[PDB]
């Protein structure tokens, strides 16, 4: 039972140590993601000045 | 003298096996309640190991 409880705390410690890790790479992830976005957004408003100095 | 002596020696064995019986016998209820105390601390132990379990 100290070892099943053990567990559940260690499963749990553990789970919840992942909610910390998965939210500071989901934060990361947002970071990088809106990051690339806003790298996506510039590469876009550089393709569209790309397009008009292109033209 | 041999009717007589054996059954002294019958009534001293009768005493024998009376106090034997009764002897065994309230040491049998005791056994008895040994065994119902031997099961019930074994319950006791063995339930807590049950709700331990359980748990």
């Amino acid at each position: 039972l100290e070892r099943a409880e053990e567990r559940a705390e260690l499963s749990e410690g553990k789970c919840a140590e992942l909610e910390e890790e998965l939210k500071t790479v989901t934060n990361n992830l947002k970071s990088l993601e809106a990051q690339a976005e806003k790298y996506s957004q510039k590469e876009d408003r550089y393709e569209e000045e790309i397009k008009v100095l292109s033209d | 003298d041999e009717s007589e002596r054996g059954m002294k020696v019958i009534e001293s064995r009768a005493q024998k096996d009376e106090e034997k019986m009764e002897i065994q016998e309230i040491q049998l209820k005791e056994a008895k309640h040994i065994a119902e105390d031997a099961d019930r601390k074994y319950e006791e132990v063995a339930r807590k190991l049950v709700i331990i379990e359980s748990d």
